[PDB]
DNA sequence: CCCTGGAGAATCCCGGTGCCGAGGCCGCTCAATTGGTCGTAGACAGCTCTAGCACCGCTTAAACGCACGTACGCGCTGTCCCCCGCGTTTTAACCGCCAAGGGGATTACTCCCTAGTCTCCAGGCACGTGTCAGATATATACATCCTGTGCA
DNA sequence: CACAGGATGTATATATCTGACACGTGCCTGGAGACTAGGGAGTAATCCCCTTGGCGGTTAAAACGCGGGGGACAGCGCGTACGTGCGTTTAAGCGGTGCTAGAGCTGTCTACGACCAATTGAGCGGCCTCGGCACCGGGATTCTCCAGGGC
């Protein structure tokens, strides 16, 4: 099928769409279950919705389906659904008891519906109903949730009786390959059992070519110019050296030995008693005993010389909360993103940030608060303060920026201190980098 | 040959260890030495008194509509019984509540 | 130097709580005092139960409370409980 | 195959269908159970001990056993207690 | 005009319904932390089984209420229905603490 | 004629017996008691004197507490006399 | 052997209060202390004339009555 | 030959018996086997607190100008005694009398 | 012929003579003294008999008496106390 | 008026008695010294599984705060009866002494009970496993309380 | 002042579901059978002490009665603080990441400290005896309470 069909409202798919389309047409008749990895940025979900409308109308084979999303976007799914293909029938459950009793009550059961959308928590606490049908396609979006054994939405996912299934990720493998055999399990419970160059590379090439298609950004629009990787190193200041001998040595409770070493290498401000007394002054005393606070304060001038408009991504609230401290003895404007900021405030500051004539500088985010949103194509320079076990989740806290809207490079600083922790934690990321680059780039 | 082995409480007619209760007097460190009826006593007494409060809680249970025994039946069967309560007056049943028991001047007139 | 403290875990005990232990107990009306005294009485009890625990488990060289040292704390205030070994 | 913890489980359960037929019981009313059978056994066994030691005994007898249950039991389950006692000492050392 | 019910009916509602009931009235993770921080005094680095918290808020449960009867009774005493401080203070001066 | 006033002579002699520290009770009184509630459990008893005097010194300090409680609760009930109800709240409270 | 409790008397009552600490007495407090005395002492000579019979002694002994008072919760210091 | 005999209780710089305490916990029935150093600390602690008791009795019967300690003296030192008074809480001392206290709502107006 | 009764009482006398030189003490206080110094032993041996049953250990040391003594005594009492034995212990290991 | 004067109670200072604490003496039984032994606990090493610490997302019950009105706590009065101080008679405690016998305390002898060993084997643990009893929800039907209303 | 009706809380059946109880199986370790040795206690007999019974004289203490004052108890008013219902807010509870070491548990080896036995001599308990503290009585002082200028 190398055109769109006559459904589609509003728009023909383009090559990479109808493509697609065409493997998971292949795929159905075949009788497999697979991952479309298109990378978010390809138009998986107009993907599925052509699948869906495909399946409505040339076959006339509807039923049951189910398209498990995140809650934070069942408004667009269900958007989608109603602007593209409209003649397809879809519901989506939500809400509190009453509602969800309401709801199932009034649509569930008579079963008039096609395709219904609903979240991980609704999953769940609507196992009892959504359990009794019998589904034809299981589309799960984010199929990172399901990576892990063990865990209730795995197990209840399992435990549906589906005919066909279908997931949706960006990014299949980023810690092992233990991950990936789970998403493989739940797909083909037998054809993938057991655990999972001659070895290597060209037998794992060989096995999922065929349950599995990625698409590198690069192919469709041939813009948005390529990233550059600064690492800026630090050897961090007397006071952070005292207190790191002390905890490597060892009246305070201390547990977790690691995450003492990490916020050491953050700011040691952080632990109870390090700071100077009951002045509690504001001005300078930060940015001298911590040698990555110094090296940011030698940096954010430069860039507001130049273009300015950077982005500190940081795996700490209270590291964010030294920052905005920073920042307001500066005299600098900002905004900050927390997993605490509500979700009201969270998008008028993202506006307000993306707006074409604001003087906020310095925008502060969490790495892994808020999600597969916030399109900051606006923003320049891309700063890391601390680097998670996951590179692939630093990543996606890079790409934020590097959107389709952006027209100039963006250069990317992470810092790291030498013969700490912190060195073992970016070898650890660059490893499993390397790992997911030989396992699915090519 | 050797003769059949019958327990010490097959013996006395009980349905508790008269064996594991000597061993466990032996190693108690309650005395040096320890006499042959006085497991046998311990076990019996032992007995009667499970069999009393076991006596009260299916009681309890029967009129509760249910089965099962829970602290809650246990509790009530060790209250309401002046001997038990007694015995067991210093000692606190998890999941057990209280008595139901409301004072007369409390009560709305 | 930005941070503040949310709330005494004494606190934490809260005033309808207390409320519910005083409707099991069988009282209607409560003062507006009461709840400071509660408070205090919960206090000692707990470092008094707590202190001779910590006393077992040093005892035992362990660095872990246990349910069984609590329960022989309590019997040796004179408090026994069932349900627990 | 964890280490074996010694429990009175079986035996409360044996007494419990001898009483109530058809009854149960649930896990945390088998370790009350078995928190108050050690509890008492513990009060039995010191009065006993103490007693041996008041009369300077190193023996713990059936009289040692009555005496204590007369002293820790209150009144007419001392006396019932005291008649069971009786009846199962007559049996072991009449038959074996 | 709504409908009020008078100042104590609900009061023996709660009664009955929380002498009916065998549930633990204060809150877990508040208490936990209690625990925790009077440990914190007695000695640091300890750690606490999850049993361990769950048989203190057991007993001091037991003990509040048994406390909470004593005091009723001395306030009877005084010809009121309010419990009070001093109401208290008696109990646990003739219990002996 | 010289008349004191009800209750200075009350204090004069709460203040002679808190100092003073012998038994406030009738010795052959005592025994004759002792022995006809001993008469109940086992016949032909015989005391010594050391038993009696124990007796009485236990029965004397409990009775002595008993009243300081009870002095406490007819002061938390506004009062000055002691009364039974007093006497069974304080026992009510002590656990017996 | 009865009536033998009257032997208690109102000046006895009155002194034991005296050292307790009370000011005034009413009238029915006498019957109540004479009631809470008996009770106590019957319990005490029961444990106590239990030990006797133990003992195979038929003289009650100032070390029966400790132990039965420390095993009723009432430790004595002075008689052995 | 042997030295001549040496006090243990002389060794540890005492004045109760360890040898004494040695025996009373083998035959006390406390444990199979009692320790070196068990007996010399139990006599420490029996040593510290008589003498505390004593020093506080004969204060108070210097207070009352005598020289014998009597069960008054003992009495009124340890019931002055916070600590003392929680450790011997459910003690009677024979002929002791009580602590002179009177409410100040008897006090004359 | 009759038997001997031993007591604390020769020892009391000594260590009231290191307290108090010119001070001297009756009959009924030297029967007291001697009751509680046998309290005192029974509840700390009693102690560390059950801490070495809970530990599953047969033997009774200076650790363990420690720690009755602290379960038992309180506060100020307990560290005076905990430190008069280490005291001891450390003179009787070295003089040995 | 609050502030003297009696009057009783407590306090202090001396002097004669009584018995009980302190010291000295004898014999004997318990504690110290030595030597041999072994089993108990310490030391170490390997493994597994909970547990702590810094975060995200979501849901929802419970906590918090507020305003109103109503029982209730608390103060103040009046009354009357019950308790207290005091004097008089009566009773039984208290002390001293004597007399008799039961019973506690001790000793010597003997046996029968209990401890300790070696086999032997079955009862009592842990580990899987399935089916039912209790929990939850839901819609009923029923009982309790409260207020307006003829009584006024 | 009864009563009726309305609004709300609560008990009652009935159907669904799920995880925990009750069962079964296999193995092993702890109890039973048989036996022998030694000392703890049962038994008989003797001694002497300590309990009981009684009697007489003294005297303190109890019982009885009387008169008066103060404290308990019922009633009345008030104004305040707590219960009740409602609306907003927060954090508890649940479900996830992310590598970790850490702490408890079990198995093995090995040395030293506690037991056990023999010997002995020196603390220690019992018995006399004597003098000084406590007791008791007696006389000369301060303190305090109660009536009256309504002193
Ligand atoms: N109708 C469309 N056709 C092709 N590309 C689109 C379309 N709509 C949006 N995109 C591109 O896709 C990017 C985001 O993709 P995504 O939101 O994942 O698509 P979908 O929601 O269809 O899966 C945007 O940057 C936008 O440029």
């Amino acid at each position: 099928f190398e055109d769109s069909p006559s459904y589609v409202k509003w728009g023909k798919l383009r090559d990479y769409q109808v493509r697609g389309l065409n493997w998971l047409i292949s795929l159905y008749e075949n009788g497999i279950n697979g991952i479309l990895a298109d990378e978010m940025g390809l138009g998986k979900t107009l993907q599925t919705i052509s699948l869906l409308g495909y399946m409505k109308h040339y076959r006339n084979i509807p039923g049951p389906h189910m398209v498990l999303v995140p809650k934070s976007t069942l408004h667009n799914w269900m958007s989608e659904f109603k602007r593209w293909v409209p003649t397809l029938r879809s519901v989506c459950l939500i809400g509190d008891k009453e509602q969800r009793a309401a709801f199932v009550r009034d649509v569930l059961l008579p079963g008039e519906w096609d395709v219904c959308v609903t979240s991980y928590e609704m999953l769940i606490k609507e196992k009892s109903v959504f359990k009794k049908f019998n589904w034809r396609y299981l589309v799960i979006d984010e199929a990172h949730r399901i990576k892990n054994e063990k865990s209730k939405l795995s197990e209840i996912v399992r435990e549906f009786k589906t005919t066909n299934r279908l997931l949706l990720t960006g990014t299949p493998l980023q810690n092992n390959l233990h991950e990936l055999w789970s998403l493989l399990n739940f797909l083909l419970p037998d054809v993938f059992n057991s655990a999972d160059d001659q070895k290597l590379v060209e037998r794992l090439h060989m096995v999922l070519r065929p349950f599995l298609l990625r698409r590198i950004k690069a192919d469709v629009e041939k813009s948005l110019p390529p990233k550059k990787e600064v690492k800026i190193y630090v050897g961090l200041s007397k006071m952070q050296r005292e207190w790191y001998t002390r905890i490597l040595m060892k009246k305070m409770r201390l547990l977790n030995i690691l995450m003492q070493l990490r916020k050491c290498c953050n700011h040691p401000y952080l632990f109870d008693g390090a700071e100077p007394g009951p002045p509690y002054t504001t001005d300078m005393h930060l940015v001298t005993n911590s040698g990555k606070m110094v090296v940011l304060d030698k940096l954010l001038p430069k860039l507001k010389e130049q273009g300015s408009r950077v982005l500190i991504f940081s795996q700490m609230t209270r590291v964010l909360d030294i920052l905005e401290d920073y920042c307001m003895w500066r005299n600098y404007e900002y905004c900050r993103l927390d997993g605490q900021t509500p979700h009201d405030e969270r998008q008028d500051s993202i506006n307000a940030y993306n707006e074409p004539n604001s003087t906020k500088f310095v925008f502060m985010l969490s790495t892994r608060a808020g999600g597969l949103g916030i399109n900051l194509a606006t923003a320049d320079v891309v700063i890391l303060y601390d680097s998670d076990w996951n590179p692939q989740v630093d990543l996606q806290a890079m790409d934020r920026a590097h959107r389709i809207g952006q027209t100039k490079t963006v250069r990317v600083f992470r810092f790291i201190t030498d013969n700490t922790v912190e060195e073992r934690i970016v070898e650890r990321a660059e490893m499993k980098l390397r790992l997911d680059s030989i396992v699915i780039q090519q | 040959t050797r003769a059949k082995a019958k327990t010490r409480s097959s013996r006395a007619g009980l349905q508790f260890p008269v064996g594991r209760v000597h061993r466990l007097l032996r190693k108690g460190n309650y005395a040096e030495r320890v006499g042959a009826g006085a497991p046998v006593y311990l076990a019996a007494v032992l007995e009667y008194l499970t069999a009393e409060i076991l006596e009260l809680a299916g009681n309890a249970a029967r009129d509760n509509k249910k089965t099962r025994i829970i602290p809650r039946h246990l509790q009530l069967a060790v209250r309401n019984d002046e001997e038990l309560n007694k015995l067991l007056g210093r000692v606190t049943i998890a999941q057990g509540g209280v008595l139901p028991n409301i004072q007369s001047v409390l009560l709305p007139k | 130097r930005h941070r503040k403290v949310l709330r005494d875990n004494i606190q934490g005990i809260t005033k309808p709580a207390i409320r519910r232990l005083a409707r099991r107990g069988g009282v209607k009306r409560i003062s507006g005092l009461i709840y400071e005294e509660t408070r205090g009485v919960l206090k000692v009890f707990l470092e008094n139960v707590i202190r001779d625990a910590v006393t077992y488990t040093e005892h035992a060289k362990r660095k872990t409370v246990t349910a069984m040292d609590v329960v022989y704390a309590l019997k040796r205030q004179g408090r026994t409980l069932y349900g627990f070994g | 195959r964890k280490t074996r913890k010694e429990s009175y489980a079986i035996y409360v359960y044996k007494v419990l269908k001898q009483v109530h037929p058809d009854t149960g019981i649930s896990s945390k009313a088998m370790s009350i159970m078995n928190s108050f059978v050690n509890d008492v056994f513990e009060r039995i066994a010191g009065e006993a001990s103490r007693l041996a030691h008041y009369n300077k005994r190193s023996t713990i007898t059936s009289r040692e056993i009555q005496t204590a249950v007369r002293l820790l039991l209150p009144g007419e389950l001392a006396k019932h207690a005291v008649s069971e006692g009786t009846k199962a000492v007559t049996k072991y050392t009449s038959a074996k | 005009k709504p409908h009020r019910y008078r100042p104590g009916t609900v009061a023996l509602r709660e009664i009955r319904r929380y002498q009916k009931s065998t549930e633990l009235l204060i809150r877990k993770l508040p208490f936990q932390r209690l625990v925790r921080e009077i440990a914190q005094d007695f000695k640091t680095d300890l750690r606490f089984q999850s049993s361990a918290v769950m048989a203190l808020q057991e007993a001091s449960e037991a003990y509040l209420v048994g406390l909470f009867e004593d005091t009723n009774l001395c306030a009877i005493h005084a010809k009121r229905v309010t419990i009070m401080p001093k109401d208290i203070q008696l109990a646990r001066r003739i219990r002996g603490e």
